[PDB]
């Protein structure tokens, strides 16, 4: 692609600069370029990839919800047309991320930390497709499958306070609540995740304790909304 | 749309 | 361009939707499309045009300053390259706006409200070019000239509380302070503008008074910083 | 860069 002539290290440096500049579309394109070099990503590089596309799709999701709400209240073709424009661009970003994961991040990821990270992302970007889907069932089952494989590996291979495991459970629980229409499964997962992490905090350093409790607080926030 | 907490940047 | 097949009214409707969705690049492209229909713009349409491009260039300016500061502290080619990338895109947006104003918004604007609005914009987008210029003199003089013609018309044709006149003087004063390195001219203009507006507030309705005092407060804010 | 007040959206 357009980044094929730039060094991998330069793409990573510029992704970090684009983050500082809040230039997340640039950040995402630089990290896409880095992935397409074909080498595995480090922990820091995986986080750069995720932060970039989360910011990009986050703006599109927020736009889509504004337009969808206007559209629903309005029910001329303009509101529908422009909602469809934004929806199509959002689906394109999701398709791009899923393509990176499938070609070939997931298959080359052998360590639990990398494989769970990528399978969580796969679940997330199928979930974002599900939010706009109206084939919705197949999309939902693809999110569930990715999340479920990530959970199984995380439960075998990672401590219950591991931040990737915690963020996976948080997002899978939200999937259950509002995509799968399984609010009891959502609440159950969030509770069990919070409680098993609480009982393992005593093993952690001050810095790891801060990392884990920050995501535990998100689980708590959702439980407060849900119960 | 009430949005619940998910991992990483609350970008939406 | 790409908007040539969409109705003028649909482009305006979608610009309003894109504003609500905080999709300012879309908003700008829709309003560019509307301008290129060749009809004059209404007051509301002029404001849509200005808000759209101000948000777009505002993001680029903020990014550029982040990168410029990193670059200056750093003095590999990456920081310079990426600053140049952002700078080039910012200059392209400015060039686009200036092209709309020159083809043919300004020449068809006969009313003082429309002509001052567009000449203010011309000053602003040459000022944004000046902020990144290192031909800087010619760019600065093009901003000054546009602002000066706008001021002359506004002083002849508009009351001193008119919000367009007030926003023009505010921005011209900032031009003086930090582009032209004339801080005394800046302070003088802001003071005289504030005082002549204060003495005309008694002529205004409640709603017009709120419009004018909001921009007077920006003049005050700057004077507080400058003195 | 201290930015002074200018008209319209404080978008930067
Ligand atoms: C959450 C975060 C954001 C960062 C940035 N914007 N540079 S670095 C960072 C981090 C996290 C864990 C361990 C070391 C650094
Ligand atoms: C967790 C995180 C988020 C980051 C970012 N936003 N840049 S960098 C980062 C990290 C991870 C491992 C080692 C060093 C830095
Ligand atoms: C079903 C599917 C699988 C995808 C992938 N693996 N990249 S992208 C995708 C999709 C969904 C909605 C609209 C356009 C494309
Ligand atoms: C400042 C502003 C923002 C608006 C919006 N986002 N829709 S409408 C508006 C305005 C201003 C003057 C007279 C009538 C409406
Ligand atoms: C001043 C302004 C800003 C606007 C916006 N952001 N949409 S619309 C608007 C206006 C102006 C004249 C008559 C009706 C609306
Ligand atoms: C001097 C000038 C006049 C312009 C116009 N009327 N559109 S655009 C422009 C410029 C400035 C810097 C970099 C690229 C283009
Ligand atoms: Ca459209
Ligand atoms: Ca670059």
């Amino acid at each position: 692609g357009a980044m094929g002539s730039m060094e991998r290290a330069s793409l990573i440096q510029k992704a970090k600069l684009a983050e500082q500049a809040e230039r997340y579309e640039d950040m995402a394109a630089f990290m896409k370029g880095a992935v397409e070099k074909g080498e595995e990503l480090s922990c820091e590089e995986r986080n750069l990839l995720s932060v970039a596309y989360k910011n990009v799709v986050g703006g599109q999701r927020a736009a889509w919800r504004v337009l969808s709400s206007i559209e629903q209240k309005s029910n001329g073709p303009e509101v529908r047309e422009y909602r469809e424009k934004v929806e199509t661009e959002l689906q394109g970003v999701c398709d791009t991320v899923l393509g990176l994961l499938d070609s070939h991040l997931i298959k080359e990821a052998g360590d639990a930390e990398s494989r769970v990270f990528y399978l969580k992302m796969k679940g997330d970007y199928y979930r974002y497709l599900a939010e706009v889907a109206t084939d919705k069932k197949r999309i939902i089952d693809s999110a569930r499958s990715a999340y479920q494989e990530a959970m199984d590996i995380s439960k075998k291979e990672m401590p219950p306070t591991n931040p990737i495991r915690l963020g996976l459970a948080l997002n899978f629980s939200v999937f259950h609540y509002e995509i799968a229409n399984s609010p009891e499964e959502a609440i159950s997962l969030a509770k069990t995740t919070f409680d098993e992490a609480m009982a393992d905090l005593h093993t952690l350093s001050e810095d790891s304790y801060k990392d884990s409790t920050l995501i535990m607080q998100l689980l708590r926030d959702n439980l407060t909304l849900w119960t | 749309k009430l949005m619940f907490k998910t991992e990483g940047p609350d970008s939406d």
